[PDB]
């Protein structure tokens, strides 16, 4: 017969509301964090918003509901692809365990920091505040790229000379407390 | 409490004059400066010996009478008075002496930006290549760029206003003790510090 | 381009075809902004805490 | 003056009568006193060797 | 209908009034009659005011 | 009458010369105590060293980071109506104590008032 | 009876501008018409409240006499410390600012003595009115108005002229006294009129009014609903009511305004702030330019002396050695490097002198809204400093003066304002230990 | 009201003989 | 309500999914 | 305005483009300020995940489902229970040896069929197994 299920264990909220209820609506607009420019989901948009990743025959039922059955019931074989694509699910689920295992035992070695982002992250966005109190190719490689996007731009000579040692102090004498000013 | 090896490089010294810089300070402060920039300032006059009478009062630069007839006695709020009045001229000089770079990027060779600067954005290189915490609000662009901001390619400018000047009484020595003039250049950079 | 038919005046020697009126929308119908007047509320007697 | 000198070092150079320092001078003296690999070029006869 | 919202006249039903033949807005005698009756005691109504609802009439 | 909102006193914190930093720090032990023998709760964080805290320990009190406060780290934790909400902050350091009422005040928290280990124990908030 | 423009006849003769004794007596005066007079000494003006039933008519209307508070004293005090009753009742009447409207109104059960049913209303215009045409048409009779309030601030859409304006209650909300002087201590409009520009009068009165008047009025609704109905609520101004508002607003646009630059400038004067051949060249000022040179050499160049110097550069008219550039410089006060003058500033290293703390000016602009920003701003920190100092002494055991510890102890125990904790606290921790009370 | 307050302003007459009466018709009539 | 959650406390790290827009 | 009137023939992109560049930035913004959250939140046992979060509105989202179990309250109330959970809890390709605490006749699947040797599968579209069970030994 005919199979229709957006979900694992085929279960999913109530399609319809009650009789003489007022029904529930999807928000219309793109999922912008800026209440302005206002903008109607696009197709695309609402694909991803039913669960077709993207575009369709990806990630929905219409990929992983069988193709076919024989008039009996007997269900199809096992196609290279559909093990494929059972593989490519198993491995963004271990993607996901792997992850949240490393975040535990980073947060049970006490490798997590206090302090939100990295030092280049808050030497550049001033919307952070201000937390006071075998081979070696590879190694050279990862080193000069280090070297080469840590800091963007440079102090100007003319305030502090790097080549002497000279730096600058944070200088909070006009800052503000509220987060408004860079939010607004 | 800093590292003797360290310290071996820096030597106490009392400012008579005040003076701008990272490695400056205000008249009557007790800072330990570099050797080689304490040995300028002992020559030029700028700065003493901390004995303990100088500690207890020290005399210093007066730009009225252009002598060092104005002695001070260094108190609590002494020192902090001269220390917000320090860090004021030192935003001040440290916005007001250099370029501010924006790199940015542009479809072709325009003459435009592609998205234009907006106060954060300028806030943020302050932040970044000056150590400047300010709030957006200062910041006040001129008449063609109240519209729509810093868009055009090149060197622009804008005014950053400083209210708590009058209170410090620095009216005097800045040239506009109620504003600064903030220069700003915008360069086409297609490399990896574009972001726009 | 044989298909259209000109004719300067409303006079034509169609009326055998009996040529329906074509009726077409112009897509351009934006007003560009529209705010809402203010109209005064109409309150209920069970409003106030009833 | 703008260079930072031991006074044994201006006596020196009042002693080679020696007062405006040589745009050679003026660019390699601060580097080598940043304890940086130099290296000196210059023309003849411009001050390379002080 | 842009230049007519601009110049910022209303579209009224055609009991009160309407464009006739020559495009003059003509009033219609019952909606003059009406205007008469809330707007007796104005201000503004004049004798003027009441000859034109006799000239509606 | 009109209510005069609570940014409006903010404008002090601006001056360049009398400006707060570039302090609870006075509290009757009787008033404090009578306080919280009233609230009968959960309200006292204490942002100090972990070996300080040990040498004096506070029962009923939430060790937690000031860096954590300030990050939001403890949103969830903190009692989410920030309206009747009032918090002790108990630190060592006057410093820490401002800095702590400073990451409430960001976070939405402005009842924080700075309490001395002193003044909690003339008080009888921590036992012995 | 005594009113605001009694005390301006007074005040007239009063000099400000040239004494400091006078703008103070002016400000003791206004406080002695704020909280030493009585609301039912203050003058009234009557008005009536139209409510319109709706069957889908019937109008019933209720005698009110209302207090008009337009000045800032008066908008800010409201119905603090005064009773309403000591076929008319008496209220209230609010007038805010557009740039208060703009924002969230929040009123405050701020030392009410009754509780009180206040009502956000705000002039709404026929729709065949309210078309931009009319719009404009207001807005060209505005700007050639030659009456004496601005018409930014006060009735910026002719509201009192207008034939056919109505004030409309847009919403509706009660304020319950606090527990100590005599349950929503606070109230903000909500529904329609949230952030509204229109929203601009508040009107407080009796608890329950609108409810009472609705329901007597409402007696064909219980036989129309045995056999759904819709209320109108509406305001209507007398034209003496509207004639006091219109004088109020003058008043405050031609008194207040100058009043209050006086009382800054009073406030900058007691916290210190007062108005006002060689071979170097040093900078001098640019002469004065002629109509071609001020002239740019092209139109869009006109813009480019936006941000200019009104000083030249130093200079030197010479080749010359080093330790000549030095003499010259030391003989002629003026460095050569730029980045010397720019790192060595010509300041004075003493702090500027600064009288002491004048704790009537701050109580007196705490207790009636003149300047409360300015005041904050320059006297919190030093009376903050200044506090914890006495308090320091003496808990280690003067300078803070009895008569200014009392002034501020009843300006902290005063319920009609709010003052911050932790300047409450101090103020009552300092008191405790030197022994004051009230 | 437009036309009257426009009018006004280059009137002849600067008293209010006819302008006063219609308020007091309206003022007696109307209410 | 208006007080510190009481009992003991957990602490809960993130993770990021991570899409790539452009080239 | 001459300024801004010749500004305003100065454009490398159209408005179609200029908008598509200012969502970008956007983007950007978005990703920054994802970036400056902290690495963890302390939370409790009790009170629900969706407690202290920091946040087109009224209208269904597509995480409706996952916000609701975020704000219905935590099914483990305390670490008692939590361990009282967790030690039941049984784990069978574990390498090392497990004690028969309970029964001693219930033996294992290894312990009955070896190894080597695996259930045979019902192998279609919907019930796809684990092919070669030696790939699987590293
Ligand atoms: N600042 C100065 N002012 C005046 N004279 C100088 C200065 N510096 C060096 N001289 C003089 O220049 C002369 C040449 O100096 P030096 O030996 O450095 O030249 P050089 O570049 O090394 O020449 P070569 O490459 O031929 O050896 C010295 O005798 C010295 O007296």
């Amino acid at each position: 017969y005919s199979e229709a299920r957006s979900n694992y264990d085929g279960t999913s909220l109530p399609a319809w509301p009650a009789p003489g209820k007022k029904p529930t609506y999807p928000a219309a607009l793109s999922e912008l964090r800026l209440p302005q420019p206002r903008m109607r989901k696009t197709r695309t948009e609402w694909m991803y918003y039913h669960g077709h990743g993207g575009c369709p025959g990806k990630y929905g039922p219409s990929r992983e509901i069988a193709d076919f059955e024989y008039a009996d019931g007997t269900p199809a074989s096992i196609s290279g692809r559909r093990f494929a694509f059972k593989h490519h699910q198993d491995h963004l689920l271990v993607q996901l365990i792997r992850a949240a295992a490393t975040v535990e035992r980073y947060d049970a070695s006490g490798l997590l920091p206090r302090i939100p982002g990295t030092a280049e992250q808050r030497n550049w966005d001033p919307a952070i505040p201000l937390f006071l109190d075998g081979t070696m190719v590879s190694h050279v490689c990862s080193r000069v790229v280090d070297e080469r996007m840590g800091t963007p731009t440079h102090t100007p000579n003319e305030l502090a000379n790097r080549h002497e040692g000279e730096t600058l102090e944070a200088n909070t004498m006009f800052a503000t407390n509220d987060p408004s000013a860079f939010v607004s | 409490e800093m590292a003797p090896e360290l310290q071996l490089e820096y030597m106490p010294v009392l400012f008579t004059r005040t003076i701008l810089g990272p490695q400056g300070g205000f008249a009557g402060e007790e800072r330990l400066v570099k050797l080689e920039v304490a040995r300028k300032y002992m020559e030029a006059g700028h700065a003493v010996t901390p004995t303990e009478e100088l500690r207890r009062g020290l005399w210093c630069y007066n730009p009225d009478t252009d002598k060092y007839d104005c002695f001070i006695e260094r108190n609590e709020e002494f020192l902090d008075f001269a220390a917000r009045k320090r860090q004021w001229l030192d935003v001040y000089w440290r916005v007001n002496t250099g370029y501010l770079l924006f790199g940015r990027q542009s479809w072709g060779q325009g003459f435009l930006i592609n998205c234009p600067l907006r106060k954060r954005d300028v806030a943020q290189k302050l932040w970044e290549q000056y150590k400047v915490r300010i709030d957006p609000r200062l910041i006040e662009f001129r008449e063609k760029d109240r519209r729509t901001g810093i868009q055009e390619l090149g060197h622009n400018w804008c005014w950053l206003y400083l209210p708590g000047a009058e209170e410090l009484g620095i009216n005097r020595e800045v040239y506009d003790n109620k504003r600064v003039k903030v220069r700003i250049h915008v360069r086409k950079m297609n490399s990896m510090f574009a972001l726009y | 381009l044989e298909k259209a038919w000109l004719y300067e005046d409303s006079i034509h020697p169609h009326a055998d075809k009996n040529p329906r009126p074509l009726c077409w929308t112009d897509p351009e119908v934006k007003g560009w902004k529209y705010r809402d007047p203010q109209f005064i509320r109409r309150w209920k007697p069970n409003e106030f805490m009833h | 003056e703008d260079m930072p000198l031991y006074p044994e070092l201006r006596s020196a150079l009042r002693q080679l009568r020696i007062t405006t320092p040589s745009p050679i001078q003026q660019s390699a003296v601060e580097v080598i006193m940043q304890r940086k690999d130099t290296v000196v070029a210059a023309p003849h006869g411009e001050g390379k060797t002080l | 209908e842009r230049q007519f919202h601009l110049l910022g006249y209303v579209k009224w039903p055609k009991e009160i009034g309407f464009y006739n033949a020559g495009d003059n807005f003509e009033l219609t005698p019952q909606a003059a009659y009406r205007i008469y009756k809330q707007n007796c005691d104005e201000t503004f109504w004049t004798r003027l005011h009441n000859e034109k609802t006799i000239i509606h009439l | 009458a009109q209510w005069v909102p609570k940014t409006a006193w903010k404008v002090s914190n601006l001056n360049k010369r009398y400006g707060p930093g570039y302090t609870h720090m006075v509290h009757d032990s009787h008033k404090l105590r009578e306080k919280l023998s009233s609230r009968k709760g959960i309200f006292v964080i204490d942002v100090r060293d972990p070996g300080e805290r040990k040498l004096n320990p506070v029962p009923r009190s939430v060790a937690l980071h000031h860096h954590d406060l300030l990050s939001g780290a403890s949103c969830p934790i903190l009692p989410q109506q920030k309206s009747a909400a009032e918090l002790f902050v108990l630190a060592s350091n006057e410093s820490r104590g401002l800095n702590s009422a400073a990451a409430l005040r960001r976070w939405g928290y402005d009842s924080v008032v700075q309490v001395d280990y002193n003044t909690l124990v003339e008080a009888g908030y921590v036992s012995r | 009876m005594k009113s605001v423009f009694d005390i301006a006849r007074s005040h007239v003769t009063f000099p400000v501008s040239r004494d400091g004794t006078a703008l103070r007596r002016v400000l003791k005066d206004w406080l002695d018409y704020t909280e030493c007079q009585s609301l039912q000494a203050k003058p009234a003006f009557p008005a009536e409240l139209c409510i319109t039933v709706h069957p889908s008519s019937y109008t019933k209307r209720v005698r009110l006499l209302l207090w008009s508070a337009v000045l800032p004293w008066e908008v800010q005090r409201g119905l603090s410390m005064s009773v309403l009753e000591p076929s008319i009742i008496p209220g209230m009447l609010f007038v805010m600012s557009p740039e208060s409207a703009a924002q969230g109104l929040c009123f405050w059960s701020g030392a009410i003595r009754q509780p009180i049913d206040i009502a956000f209303i705000a002039p709404v215009e026929p729709p065949a009115a309210d078309t931009p045409s009319f719009s404009e048409l207001r807005q060209r009779r505005l700007q050639l108005s030659l009456e004496g309030y601005d018409i930014s601030r006060f009735f910026p859409d002719g509201e009192l002229e207008s034939p056919t304006v109505t004030f409309a209650v847009q919403s509706h909300s009660y304020l319950d006294p606090f527990p100590d002087c005599e349950r929503r201590y606070t109230a903000t409009p909500e529904g329609v009129g949230r952030g509204n520009e229109n929203v601009r009068y508040v009107l407080e009165t009796r608890r329950n009014l609108l409810r009472d008047s609705i329901r007597s009025a409402l007696r064909e609704c219980r036989c129309t609903h045995g056999g759904d109905v819709e209320v109108t609520i509406s305001l209507t101004l007398s034209d003496e009511l509207k004639e006091d508002l219109r004088e109020k607003a003058r008043l405050y646009t031609n008194y207040v305004v100058p009043l209050e630059g006086h009382v800054r400038r009073h406030i900058k004067c007691l916290s210190g702030i007062s108005p006002h051949p060689p071979i170097i060249k040093p900078p001098l000022p640019v002469k004065v330019g002629t109509l071609a040179s001020t002239r740019p050499r092209s139109p869009m160049l006109a813009d480019e002396a936006e941000g200019r110097p009104t000083r030249l550069a130093p200079s030197v008219f010479g080749r010359h050695d080093a330790p000549a550039l030095q003499r010259a410089q030391q003989e002629c006060n003026q460095l050569i490097s730029a980045s010397a003058l720019a790192r060595i500033p010509n300041t004075s290293p003493r702090a500027p002198e600064i009288p002491p703390i004048d704790y009537e000016i701050f109580d007196l602009c705490l207790r009636l809204g003149l300047c409360q920003s300015e005041a904050i701003y320059y006297f919190y920190g030093r009376i903050m400093r200044e506090w914890s100092k006495e308090l320091r002494r003496l808990r280690a055991a003067m300078v803070l003066r009895e008569e200014d510890v009392h002034r501020m102890l009843r300006l902290v125990h005063d319920p009609s304002l709010q003052v911050p904790p932790e300047l409450s606290a101090c103020v009552e921790a300092v008191a405790s230990l030197r022994k004051i009370t009230n | 009201d437009e036309i009257q307050r426009r009018v006004a302003d280059r009137t002849c007459v600067q008293e209010q003989s006819t302008r006063e009466v219609q308020e007091r018709w309206k003022r007696h009539v109307v209410p | 309500a208006a007080a510190i959650a009481p009992g003991p406390y957990r602490r809960v790290g993130n993770i990021f999914i991570v899409h790539c827009d452009d080239h | 305005r001459y300024r801004t009137a010749w500004r305003e023939l100065l454009h490398p992109l159209p408005v179609r483009a200029r908008k598509m560049e200012w969502l970008k930035r956007d983007a950007v913004e978005e990703n920054e300020e994802i970036l400056r959250r902290p690495y963890y939140t302390i939370k409790s046992y009790a009170l629900p995940p969706a407690v202290g979060r920091q946040e087109i509105r009224g209208g269904m989202h597509s995480s409706h489902s996952l916000d609701l179990i975020m704000r219905q309250p935590r099914r483990v109330k305390t670490p008692e229970q939590l361990r009282a959970l967790r030690d039941r809890l049984r784990f069978i390709g574990v390498t090392g040896p497990m004690p028969q605490a309970t029964s001693v006749s219930t033996k294992s699947y290894t312990d009955t069929y070896g190894s080597r040797l695996r259930p045979r599968y019902p192998e279609s579209w919907d019930t796809v197994p684990p092919h070669q069970p030696s790939r699987e030994l590293l």
